C-alpha cells in the first residue's frame, strides 16, 4: 500500500517511480509543455520556447542593471536580453552541429515506451530548424517585453 | 520474465515518460505565419551567419554609447586627478 | 563448461524494490551484462547497487551495467551461499557473449585446457632500457 | 587498455587470479615451477588497473605487472 | 526479567600483559619487524571491535573505559578547584568584581618568565584566566578558599573511587550482555534518577546555599561578615529574614498553596541589574520545574512491573505508506551495535554544545560574567569548537556502523534500506543545494568587492544601496520582545535582552544591549547556511557510499579505513568512508572559523563597549554594518585592524600570545608538508638515509619505514586543525584581554 | 498507483476545526475571530501588515499551523481506517 | 615484580627518565646559574 514502486515491473533501473513523477497532474502537464510534443513541427516548437524565454530574460535584466536608475534608458536596458538570446541561439546552433554528428545517425535504440516514433527534433536538420524558431521567438519575445513595458498601464 | 534479448528496446529503459504525439497545437494559418518567418534562419550556416553579422552590433553599439554617457568617454576631470600620488615626491 | 549454456529469457528474476543505482543510457546505447545462477532455497542477498533483495527459488537472473558489478555479485554468492553463477555480456545489437567461467571449470584452476598468453619468459629486471625502444612504438615489457 | 605481463619468476600460488575482481588473469599449466602452473591474462581488455594482483603477488620482485596505458569505457570503470 | 547479571572474576590483575606491548590484537603479537608496528599499536589501542567479536567482551571493555574517563575528568575538575583555592585571587576578586581581573595560575621564574606573571590587581600577579570559574564559584555561594580546598579534596576522593570502580567492574565483577541490553531500564534510570534527581538536588542547593549571592553579596555586604552556608540551612530565622516565605516551613508545598513561595521561586524575564546575570530565584524555579518534568518523564518504559512501554513496540507500531515497513529492525540495530548508538549520541551531544554556546552569550547566567568580555568570547568560542568536533565524529561512526555492523538480512524494506536505495537522489539534491547556496552567498560578497573596486558604491548589496533585509528574523525578534504582554502574562519581561530596548550595564561596561539585523546579517547568515550544507554533504555522502558505490562495487569488503583501490578507473584515491571524514574535518574547520569570526566582530561592533552619560560607545567604531559587505572589509577591518594587540604583544604581560600566534602559524604551515606529498618519495629518501647508516653500522634493528597512506592524511589533518585553531585562539585571547 | 487516496469528506476537519478555533474567549475574544478581524483591515490591498502588526502575521501563522496539523491528522486517521491503521 | 620492571623499560625509560633528567638538569643549571651568553673567559 505504498505510493512508490518500480517502472514496467523491472527495478534494476535507476529511475524509481516516486510520487512526484507518478502524479497525473505532473504527467499530463509535462506532456502538454512544447518541448515534449513530438508530432508538432520543430519550427513551431522553437517559436513557442523562444517566446517564453525571450520574454522572461528581460525583466530581471531591466530592473537590475548599469542603467537601471535612468528612466528612459532603463526601458532601453532590455536590449541586452536581445544580445543574450542572440548568444543563446549561437550556442544552440553550435550544439546541434556537434551533438548529432554526420558520422553518428540515429545513435541506436528505437525506444519502446508505448506505441510512438522517434522525435525528429534529434535530427541534424531538426536541431537547425529548432535553432531558427528559437531565434525568431527570442527576438520577438524581447521586443514584446519592451513594447508591453511602456503601455502595460498602472504597472 | 524480466529480460529479453530480441525486444531489448523495452526492457532496458528506452522510454518516453512525458511525450505525446499529435499534429495539432497552434491554430490554423498561425503556424503558416511562423513558417515563413522562420524559413530564412532554418539552416545552420544561415543562423551562424545571422549572429555573425549581428555580432558587429557590439562594435556599433559601443560607438553609440554617447546616449549612455558612460564614465569612460565623458571625461577624466582636470580639477581633481591623482597626479599628487605618493608623499616622497609631488608626482613620483 | 562442457558447452556454453546459452542465456535464455523468461527466467525468474529476484524480488527487489526499485533501486536507483543502475541501468543508465549506456546499458542501452552501448552494452550491459547479465548474471544467472541457481538458488536452492529462499534467502536475502545484498545487491551491489543499493539495498537487499531476496533469492527467488529455481533459476535467477539479474542485469547490470559493469562487469565488475557482476563479478562482485558472483564472488558474494560463491563465498556466502556456496553457489555457481555465470554471467554474459549483451551488446547493443543483441549479441550475447559468454564471459565467466570461459573454460567452465573456474578461473583459479588449471584444467589443462587453456593456452597461456601475455607471458614473458624472462624475469622482471632483465628488461632492456626506454632508450633502446625509441620511435619503435614498442616498450621494454612489450618487446 | 592496460598491458598486464607475467614473468617467469612465478611460483603458481594462484593468488592473483583470486585477487582479480574483473576475471582478467587465469592459470595455465606450466613445467617450470613446483606447482606446474603459471598465470596468464587472456581478458586484458577487461583490465581496470586497480593493481590488486600486484599486491597479491608474493614473490620478489612481482611476477605480474600492470602497465597502464590508453583508457576505454571498460578500463575507465564508467557505468554510464 | 530485568535483573543484575554479573560474572565475577573474569580477568586476572597482573603485569604480565604489560610486558608485551602489542597484545590486544592478534596481528601485533608477533612483535615489531618494521617501524609501522609502533603506529599500528597506537592506532589500534581502542578499536575494541578489532580485538574480538565477543559483544559481551566489547561491552565490558567500553564499560570500564567510561569509568577511566570519569576519573580523568574528576581529576581535572579537582585541579581547577585546587588552583583556584591556592594559586588564585578569588578572595580579592570577590570584593571587587568590576575592577580586578581573574587569575588562577602563577609561573615559576626560571628563564625570564617573570613577565608572564602579569599584574592582575588585588596584590597578586599571575596568568589571567578566561574560564569563568570565578563567576561560577560566585553563582553557587562560596566565600573563602577553605570551601574550594574541600571541594578539591572531595573531588580527588571521588576520582579515586571512579578509578577503583573501573578496575572492579572489569576484573572483579564484570556484567553480562543480558545486563547491558536493558535499554528500558537504562533510560528509566537516566531520565528519572540522573537528570531528574540532579535537577532536584541542584534546586535544593540554589534554594538554600545560593542565598548570599542572591541577597547578601549583591547588597554590598562584605564577604567576611556573610554567614556560613550551614547557618542558613540550620537556623530558620536567619533565612526567614531574607525571604519571608521560609517562615511558612513546608506548609504551602504540601497544602498546595505554592503561591506563598512567590519570593524565592520568581519568573523574572531579565538580568540582575547589580550583577548582569539571570536572577538566582529564576534559575532555582527553573531547576525545580525541570526536575519535576524529568521525574515524570522517567516512567515511560516497562521494566519489571507490567505498567509502562516497550521501545520495540513503539518502533514497530510506526509504519507509513511512503516508507514501506519503517522502523522494523531499528531496535535490533540500536541494541546490538555500539557504533549506531555512538553516532546518535555524538550528533545530539555536539548539537547540544552549540545550543549551550548560543544561550550562554544570549542570556548570561553567572554574576559579573557579561562584563567580562574575555570570558564571554572565550566560553562561546570554546563551546562552538567542541560541538563541531562532536558532529564530525557522529558522521564518522555512522559510516563505521554501516561498514561493519550492517547486516542486509534484518533490514529488508525498512527506513535504512530505503535510504540506502535512493542514495543517488539524496546526494544529487544535496549537491545542487550546496552549489546554489555557494553562488548566492559568496557571489554577493565578490560582487560587492568588484562594485567597490570599480568606483560604483551604489550598485552593491548594502543598506545604503540595494539591500536585502532579514524580515523573518526581524519579525521573530519583534515577536519575542512584545511577547510578555500577550503570550506570556506571568513573565515579567522578555526572556533575553537581545531583542529588547533596555540596555543594561554593570560597572560602566555594557552587559546585554539589543541586537539589530541588517543586510550584512543576511549575508553572513547565508554564508553559515552554505558552509553547513557542504559539511553535511561530505559526511552524508561518506555514510551513504561507505558500503558499496557504483564505481567500486566491493567497497564494503575493502574495509572502512583504506588508502584507495589502486590507480585504476583513472584513480580511486580516498574512496573509503574514513577519507570522507578526513575531508569533512576540513570543512567543519572552515565553517566554524567563519561562525566565531562573525560572533567576535558583531559583538565588538554592536553590543560590547562602555556606556557614558552621552550615550554608549562600542569596542570598535560600530563598523559592522558598513564594513562586512566586502571581503576586503574583513581582511582590512577585522584581521588587520584587530590582531594589532597580538602583534604588539612583545614585552608585555600577554607576551605568550604573540609566541603562541607565530607558533600556531608554523604548525599550520607544517601540515602542508604531510598533506601535499605522497609516500613513495619519503620511502625512497628514507632508503638513502638507511644506506648512510649502514655505512657506519648504525642500522636500527627495527627497519625504519615511512608513514602509511592514511597515517600521512591523519597527521596532516591533525596538524592543520591544531595550527588554525591555536592561531585563532591566540588572536582572540590577546585582543579581547588587551581591549575589553 | 495514480489514485492517491482523497475523500471529499476530508474537508470535515478543515470545516470542523474552525468551531474548535472559535471556543477560547479568555484572551481578546478568539484565535480565529481575532485572525479574521485583524486580517479584515488588510484585505483591500493595504500597505499595513508590517512586522509591527502582531495581530495579523502571528495569528495567521498560528491558525495555519493548527489547520494544517489537523488536516494532516484527519487524512491519516480517515484513510487509515481501511488500511488496518487504527 | 619482573613483569613490572620489564614494563618500566619500554616507553617510560625513554620518555620520562631521560626527558625528566635532561629537562631537570637544564632547568636547575639555568636556575642556580642565571642567563649564560659566553664562556665567561
Ligand atoms: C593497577 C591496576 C591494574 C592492573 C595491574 C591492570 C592490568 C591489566 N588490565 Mg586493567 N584496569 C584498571 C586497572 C588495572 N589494570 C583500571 C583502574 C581500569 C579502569 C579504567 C581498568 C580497565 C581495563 C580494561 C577495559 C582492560 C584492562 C585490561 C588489562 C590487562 C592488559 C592491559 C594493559 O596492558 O594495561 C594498559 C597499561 C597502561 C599503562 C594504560 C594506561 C592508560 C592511562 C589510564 C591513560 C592516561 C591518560 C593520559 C595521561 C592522557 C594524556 C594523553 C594526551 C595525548 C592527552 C592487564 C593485565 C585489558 C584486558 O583485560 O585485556 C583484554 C582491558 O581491556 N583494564
Ligand atoms: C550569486 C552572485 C551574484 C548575484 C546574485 C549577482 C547579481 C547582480 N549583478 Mg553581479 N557579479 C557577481 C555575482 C553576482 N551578481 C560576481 C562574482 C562578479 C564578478 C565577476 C559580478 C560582477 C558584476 C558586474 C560587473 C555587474 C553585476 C551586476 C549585477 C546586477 C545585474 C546583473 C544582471 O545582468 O542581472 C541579472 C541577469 C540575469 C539573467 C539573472 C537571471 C535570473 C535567474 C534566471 C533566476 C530567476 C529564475 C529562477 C531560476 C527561478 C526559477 C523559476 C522556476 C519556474 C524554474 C545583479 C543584481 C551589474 C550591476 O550593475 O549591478 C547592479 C553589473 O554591472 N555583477
Ligand atoms: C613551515 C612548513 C614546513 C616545515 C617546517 C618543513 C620542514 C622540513 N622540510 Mg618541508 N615542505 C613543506 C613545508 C615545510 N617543511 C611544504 C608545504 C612542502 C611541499 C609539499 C614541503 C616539501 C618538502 C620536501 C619534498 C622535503 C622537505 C624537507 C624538509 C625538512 C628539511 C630539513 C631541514 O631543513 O632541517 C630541519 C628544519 C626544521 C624546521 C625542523 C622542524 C623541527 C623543529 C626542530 C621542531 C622540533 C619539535 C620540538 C622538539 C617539539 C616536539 C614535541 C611535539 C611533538 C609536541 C624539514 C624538517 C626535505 C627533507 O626531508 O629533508 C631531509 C624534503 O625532502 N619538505
Ligand atoms: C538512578 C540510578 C543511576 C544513576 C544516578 C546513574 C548515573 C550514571 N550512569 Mg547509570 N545505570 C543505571 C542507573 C543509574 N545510573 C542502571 C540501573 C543501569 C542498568 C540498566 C545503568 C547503566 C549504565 C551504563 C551502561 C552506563 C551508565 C552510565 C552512567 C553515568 C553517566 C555519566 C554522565 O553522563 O555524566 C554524569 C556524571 C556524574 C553525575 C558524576 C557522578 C559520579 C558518581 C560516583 C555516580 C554514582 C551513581 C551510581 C549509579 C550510584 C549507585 C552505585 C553504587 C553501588 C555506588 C552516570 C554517573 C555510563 C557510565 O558508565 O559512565 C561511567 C554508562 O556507560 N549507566
Ligand atoms: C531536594 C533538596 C532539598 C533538601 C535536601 C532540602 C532540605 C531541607 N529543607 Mg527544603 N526545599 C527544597 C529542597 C530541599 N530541601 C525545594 C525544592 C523547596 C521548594 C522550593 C524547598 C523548600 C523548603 C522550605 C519552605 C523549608 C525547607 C526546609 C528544609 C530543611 C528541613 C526540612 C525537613 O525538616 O524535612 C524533613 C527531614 C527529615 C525527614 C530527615 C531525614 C531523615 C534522616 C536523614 C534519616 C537519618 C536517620 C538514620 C537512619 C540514623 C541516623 C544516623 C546516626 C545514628 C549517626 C532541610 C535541611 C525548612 C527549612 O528552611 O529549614 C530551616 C523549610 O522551612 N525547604
Ligand atoms: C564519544 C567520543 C568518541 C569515542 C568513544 C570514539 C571512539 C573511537 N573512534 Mg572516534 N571520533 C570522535 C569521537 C569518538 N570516537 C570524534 C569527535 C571524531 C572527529 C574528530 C572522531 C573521528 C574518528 C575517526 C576518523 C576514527 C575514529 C575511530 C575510533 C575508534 C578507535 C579509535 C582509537 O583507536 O583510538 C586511538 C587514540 C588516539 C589516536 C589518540 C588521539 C590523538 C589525537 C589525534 C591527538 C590530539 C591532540 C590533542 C588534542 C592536543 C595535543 C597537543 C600536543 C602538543 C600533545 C574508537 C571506537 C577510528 C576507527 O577506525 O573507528 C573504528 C577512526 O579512524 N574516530
Ligand atoms: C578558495 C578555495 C576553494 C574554493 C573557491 C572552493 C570551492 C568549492 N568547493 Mg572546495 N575545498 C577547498 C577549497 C576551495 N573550494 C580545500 C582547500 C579543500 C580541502 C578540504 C576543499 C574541499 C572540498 C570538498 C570535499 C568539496 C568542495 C566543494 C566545493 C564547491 C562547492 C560549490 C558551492 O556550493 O559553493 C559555490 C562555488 C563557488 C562560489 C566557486 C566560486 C565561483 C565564483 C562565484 C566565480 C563566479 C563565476 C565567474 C563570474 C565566471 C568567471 C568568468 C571567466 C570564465 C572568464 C565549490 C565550487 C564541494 C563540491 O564539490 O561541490 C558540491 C565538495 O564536496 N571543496
Ligand atoms: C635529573 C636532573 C636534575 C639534577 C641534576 C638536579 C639537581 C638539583 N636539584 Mg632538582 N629536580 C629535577 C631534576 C634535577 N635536579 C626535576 C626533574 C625536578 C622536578 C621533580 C626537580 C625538582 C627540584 C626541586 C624542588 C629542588 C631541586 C633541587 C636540586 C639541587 C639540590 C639537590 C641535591 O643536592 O642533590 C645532589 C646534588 C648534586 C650536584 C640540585 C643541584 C633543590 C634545590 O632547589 O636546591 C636548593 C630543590 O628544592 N630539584
Ligand atoms: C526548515 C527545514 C528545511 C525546510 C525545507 C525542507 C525541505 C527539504 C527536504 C524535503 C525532502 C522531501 C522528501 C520527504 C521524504 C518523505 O516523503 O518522507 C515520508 C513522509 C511520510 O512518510 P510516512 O507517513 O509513510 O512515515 C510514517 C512512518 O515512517 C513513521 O516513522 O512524508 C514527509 O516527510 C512529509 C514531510 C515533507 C517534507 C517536510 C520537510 C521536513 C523538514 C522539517 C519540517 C519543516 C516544516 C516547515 C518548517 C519551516
Ligand atoms: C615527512 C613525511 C613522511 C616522513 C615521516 C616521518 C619520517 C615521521 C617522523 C616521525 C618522527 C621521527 C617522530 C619524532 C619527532 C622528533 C624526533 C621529536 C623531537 C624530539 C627531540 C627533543 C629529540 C611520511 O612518511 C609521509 C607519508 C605520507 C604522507 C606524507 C608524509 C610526510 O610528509
Ligand atoms: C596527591 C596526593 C595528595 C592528595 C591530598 C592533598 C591534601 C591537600 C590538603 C590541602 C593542603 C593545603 C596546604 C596549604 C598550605 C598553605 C596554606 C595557605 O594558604
Ligand atoms: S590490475 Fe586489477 S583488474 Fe587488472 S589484472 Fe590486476 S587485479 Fe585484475
Ligand atoms: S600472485 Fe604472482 S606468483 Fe602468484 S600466481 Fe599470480 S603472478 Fe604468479
Amino acid at each position: 500500500q505504498q505510493v512508490i514502486q518500480p517502472l514496467n515491473g523491472d527495478p534494476f533501473v535507476g529511475m524509481l517511480e516516486t510520487p512526484v513523477t507518478s502524479a497525473p497532474i505532473v504527467a499530463n502537464y509535462l506532456s502538454n509543455l512544447p518541448a515534449y510534443r513530438t508530432g508538432v513541427a520543430p519550427n513551431l516548437r522553437g517559436v513557442e520556447i523562444g517566446l517564453a524565454h525571450g520574454f522572461l530574460l528581460a525583466g530581471p535584466f531591466i530592473k537590475l542593471g548599469p542603467l537601471r536608475d535612468v528612466p528612459g534608458t532603463a526601458e532601453v536596458v532590455g536590449c541586452m536580453s536581445a544580445a543574450l538570446v542572440l548568444i543563446l541561439a549561437l550556442c544552440l546552433s553550435l550544439y546541434g552541429n556537434a551533438a548529432f554528428q554526420n558520422q553518428p545517425s540515429m545513435g541506436k535504440k528505437t525506444l519502446s515506451g508505448r506505441p510512438l516514433p522517434q522525435d525528429p527534433l534529434m535530427s541534424e536538420e531538426g536541431w537547425a530548424k529548432f535553432a531558427a524558431g528559437f531565434t525568431v521567438g527570442g527576438l520577438s519575445g524581447v521586443a514584446w517585453a519592451y513594447i508591453l513595458t511602456q503601455v502595460c498601464l498602472g504597472r | 520474465k524480466y529480460f529479453d534479448v530480441q525486444d531489448l528496446e523495452n526492457t532496458t529503459g528506452a522510454w518516453d515518460l512525458y511525450g505525446v504525439d499529435e499534429m495539432k497545437r497552434y491554430p490554423g494559418l498561425q503556424e503558416e505565419f511562423f513558417q515563413r518567418a522562420t524559413d530564412a534562419v532554418s539552416r545552420r550556416e544561415a543562423l551562424n551567419g545571422f549572429v555573425a553579422l549581428s555580432a558587429g552590433v557590439a562594435s556599433i553599439a559601443l560607438f553609440g554609447k554617447g546616449a549612455s554617457t558612460l564614465e569612460l568617454p565623458i571625461g577624466t576631470k582636470g580639477p581633481r586627478m591623482e597626479k599628487t600620488e605618493n608623499g616622497k615626491g609631488g608626482i613620483l | 563448461p562442457w558447452k556454453q549454456p546459452e542465456l535464455d529469457p523468461d527466467t525468474p528474476s529476484p524480488i527487489f524494490g526499485g533501486s536507483t543505482g543502475g541501468l543508465l543510457r549506456k546499458a542501452q546505447v552501448e552494452e550491459f551484462y547479465v548474471i544467472t545462477w541457481e538458488s536452492p532455497k529462499e534467502q536475502i542477498f545484498e545487491m551491489p547497487t543499493g539495498g537487499a533483495a531476496i533469492m527467488r527459488k529455481g533459476p535467477n537472473l539479474l542485469k547490470f551495467a559493469r562487469k565488475e558489478q557482476c563479478m562482485a555479485l558472483t564472488t558474494q554468492l560463491r563465498s556466502k551461499f556456496r553457489q555457481t553463477p555465470c554471467f554474459y555480456r549483451v551488446y547493443a545489437d543483441g549479441k550475447v557473449q559468454y564471459l565467466h567461467p570461459k573454460d567452465g571449470v573456474y578461473p583459479e584452476k588449471v584444467n589443462a585446457g587453456r593456452v597461456g598468453v601475455n607471458q614473458n619468459m624472462r624475469s622482471i629486471g632483465k628488461n632492456v632500457d626506454p632508450i633502446k625502444v625509441k620511435f619503435t612504438g614498442s616498450a621494454p615489457f612489450e618487446i | 587498455a592496460h598491458v598486464v605481463k607475467i614473468y617467469d619468476t612465478c611460483i603458481g600460488c594462484t593468488q592473483c587470479v583470486r585477487a582479480c575482481p574483473l576475471d582478467v588473469l587465469e592459470m595455465v599449466p606450466w613445467d617450470g615451477c613446483k606447482a606446474a602452473q603459471m598465470a596468464s591474462s587472456p581478458r586484458t581488455e577487461d583490465c581496470v588497473g586497480c593493481k590488486r594482483c600486484e599486491t597479491a603477488c608474493p614473490t620478489d620482485f612481482l611476477s605480474v605487472r600492470v602497465y597502464l596505458g590508453n583508457e576505454s569505457t571498460r578500463s575507465l570503470g564508467l557505468a554510464y | 526479567k530485568v535483573k543484575i547479571a554479573v560474572d565475577r572474576n573474569p580477568v586476572e590483575t597482573n603485569f604480565e600483559k604489560w610486558a608485551k606491548p602489542g597484545h590486544f590484537s592478534r596481528a601485533l603479537a608477533k612483535g615489531p619487524n618494521t617501524t609501522t608496528w609502533i603506529w599500528n599499536l597506537h592506532a589500534d589501542a581502542h578499536d575494541f571491535d578489532n580485538h574480538t567479536s565477543d559483544l559481551e567482551e566489547i561491552s565490558r571493555k567500553v564499560f570500564s573505559a567510561h569509568f577511566g574517563q570519569l576519573g580523568i575528568i574528576l581529576i581535572w575538575l579537582s585541579g581547577m578547584y585546587f588552583h583556584g583555592a591556592r594559586f588564585s585571587n578569588y578572595e580579592g576578586w570577590l570584593s571587587d568584581p568590576t575592577h580586578i581581573k581573574p587569575s588562577a595560575q602563577v609561573v615559576w621564574p626560571i628563564v625570564g618568565q617573570e613577565i608572564l606573571n602579569g599584574d592582575v590587581g588585588g596584590g597578586f600577579q599571575g596568568i589571567q584566566i578566561t574560564s569563568g570559574f570565578f563567576q561560577l564559584w560566585r553563582a553557587s555561594g562560596i566565600t573563602s578558599e577553605l570551601q574550594l580546598y574541600s571541594t578539591a579534596i572531595g573531588g580527588l576522593v571521588l576520582a579515586a573511587a571512579c578509578f577503583f570502580a573501573g578496575w572492579f567492574h572489569y576484573h572483579k565483577a564484570a556484567p553480562k550482555l543480558e545486563w547491558f541490553q536493558n535499554v528500558e531500564s537504562m533510560l528509566n534510570h537516566h531520565l528519572a534518577g540522573l537528570l531528574g534527581l540532579g535537577s532536584l538536588a541542584w534546586a535544593g542547593h540554589q534554594i538554600h546555599v545560593s542565598l548570599p549571592v542572591n541577597k547578601l553579596l549583591d547588597a554590598g555586604v562584605d564577604p567576611k561578615e556573610i554567614p556560613l552556608p550551614h547557618e542558613f540551612l540550620l537556623n530558620q530565622s536567619i533565612i526567614a529574614d531574607l525571604y519571608p516565605s521560609f517562615s511558612k516551613g513546608l506548609a504551602p508545598f504540601f497544602t498546595l498553596n505554592w503561591a506563598e513561595y512567590s519570593d524565592f521561586l520568581t519568573f523574572k524575564g531579565g538580568l540582575n541589574p547589580v550583577t548582569g546575570g539571570l536572577w538566582l530565584s529564576d534559575t532555582a524555579h527553573h531547576h525545580l520545574a525541570i526536575a519535576v518534568l524529568f521525574l515524570v518523564a522517567g516512567h515511560q518504559y516497562r521494566t519489571n512491573w507490567g505498567i509502562g512501554h516497550s521501545i520495540k513496540d513503539i518502533l514497530e507500531s510506526h509504519k507509513g505508506p511512503f516508507t514501506g515497513n519503517g522502523h522494523a529492525g531499528l531496535y535490533e540495530i540500536l541494541t546490538t551495535s555500539w557504533h549506531a548508538q555512538l553516532a546518535i549520541n555524538l550528533a545530539l551531544f555536539g548539537s547540544l554544545s552549540i545550543i549551550v554556546a548560543h544561550h550562554m552569550y544570549a542570556m548570561p547566567p553567572y554574576p559579573y560574567l557579561a562584563t567580562d568580555y574575555g570570558t564571554q568570547l572565550s566560553l562561546f568560542t570554546h563551546h562552538m569548537w567542541i560541538g563541531g568536533f562532536c558532529v564530525v565524529g557522529a558522521g564518522a561512526h555512522a559510516a563505521i556502523f554501516m561498514v561493519r555492523d550492517y547486516d542486509p538480512t534484518n533490514n529488508y524494506n525498512n527506513l535504512l534500506d530505503r535510504v540506502i536505495r535512493h542514495r543517488d537522489a539524496i546526494i544529487s539534491h544535496l549537491n545542487w543545494v550546496s552549489i546554489f547556496l555557494g553562488f548566492h552567498s559568496f557571489g554577493l560578497y565578490i560582487h560587492n568587492d568588484t562594485m567597490s573596486a570599480l568606483g560604483r558604491p551604489q550598485d552593491m548589496f548594502s543598506d545604503t544601496a540595494i539591500q536585502l533585509q532579514p524580515v523573518f528574523a526581524q519579525w521573530i525578534q519583534n515577536t519575542h520582545f512584545t511577547a510578555p504582554q500577550l503570550t506570556a502574562p506571568n513573565a515579567l519581561a522578555a526572556t533575553s535582552l537581545t531583542w529588547g530596548g533596555d540596555v543594561v550595564a554593570v560597572g560602566g561596561k555594557v552587559a546585554m544591549m539589543p541586537i539589530a539585523l541588517g543586510t550584512s546579517d543576511f549575508l553572513v547568515h547565508h554564508i553559515h547556511a552554505f558552509t553547513i550544507h557542504v559539511t553535511v554533504l561530505i559526511l552524508l555522502k561518506g555514510v551513504l557510499f561507505a558500503r558499496s558505490s557504483r564505481l567500486i562495487p566491493d567497497k564494503a569488503n575493502l574495509g572502512f579505513r583504506f588508502p584507495c583501490d589502486g590507480p585504476g578507473r583513472g584513480g580511486t584515491c580516498q574512496v573509503s568512508a574514513w577519507d570522507h571524514v578526513f575531508l569533512g574535518l576540513f570543512w567543519m574547520y572552515n565553517s566554524l572559523s567563519i561562525v566565531i569570526f562573525h560572533f567576535s566582530w558583531k559583538m565588538q561592533s554592536d553590543v560590547w563597549g562602555t556606556v557614558t552619560d552621552s550615550g554608549v560607545s562600542h569596542i570598535t567604531g560600530g563598523n559592522f554594518a558598513q564594513s562586512a559587505n566586502t571581503i576586503n572589509g574583513w581582511l582590512r577591518d577585522f584581521l588587520w585592524a584587530q590582531s594589532s594587540q597580538v602583534i604588539q604583544s612583545y614585552g608585555s604581560a600577554l607576551s605568550a600570545y604573540g609566541l603562541m600566534f607565530l607558533g600556531a602559524h608554523f604548525v599550520w604551515a607544517f601540515s602542508l608538508m604531510f598533506l601535499f606529498s605522497g609516500r613513495g618519495y619519503w620511502q625512497e629518501l628514507i632508503e638513502s638515509i638507511v644506506w648512510a647508516h649502514n655505512k657506519l653500522r648504525v642500522a636500527p634493528s627495527i627497519q625504519p619505514r615511512a608513514l602509511s597512506i592514511t597515517q600521512g592524511r591523519a597527521v596532516g589533518v591533525a596538524h592543520y586543525l591544531l595550527g588554525g585553531i591555536a592561531t585563532t585562539w591566540s588572536f582572540f585571547l590577546a585582543r579581547i584581554i588587551a581591549v575589553g | 498507483l495514480r489514485v492517491d487516496p482523497i475523500v471529499p469528506a476530508i474537508s470535515f476537519v478543515g470545516w470542523t476545526l474552525p468551531s474548535n478555533i472559535g471556543t477560547s474567549a479568555l484572551n481578546g475574544q478568539s484565535l480565529f475571530g481575532a485572525f479574521y478581524e485583524s486580517i479584515g483591515q488588510n484585505l483591500a490591498h493595504w500597505p499595513t501588515g508590517f512586522a509591527l502588526d502582531d495581530k495579523f502575521w502571528l495569528y495567521m501563522v498560528t491558525w495555519h499551523t493548527g489547520l494544517f496539523i489537523v488536516m494532516l491528522l484527519g487524512q491519516v486517521g480517515f484513510k487509515g481506517r481501511t488500511e488496518d491503521y487504527f | 615484580m619482573k613483569d613490572f620492571t620489564t614494563y618500566l623499560s619500554t616507553a617510560p625509560v625513554v620518555g620520562l627518565g631521560w626527558a625528566i633528567f635532561t629537562s631537570g638538569l637544564l632547568i636547575e643549571i639555568n636556575r642556580f646559574f642565571p642567563d649564560p651568553l659566553v664562556f665567561s673567559f
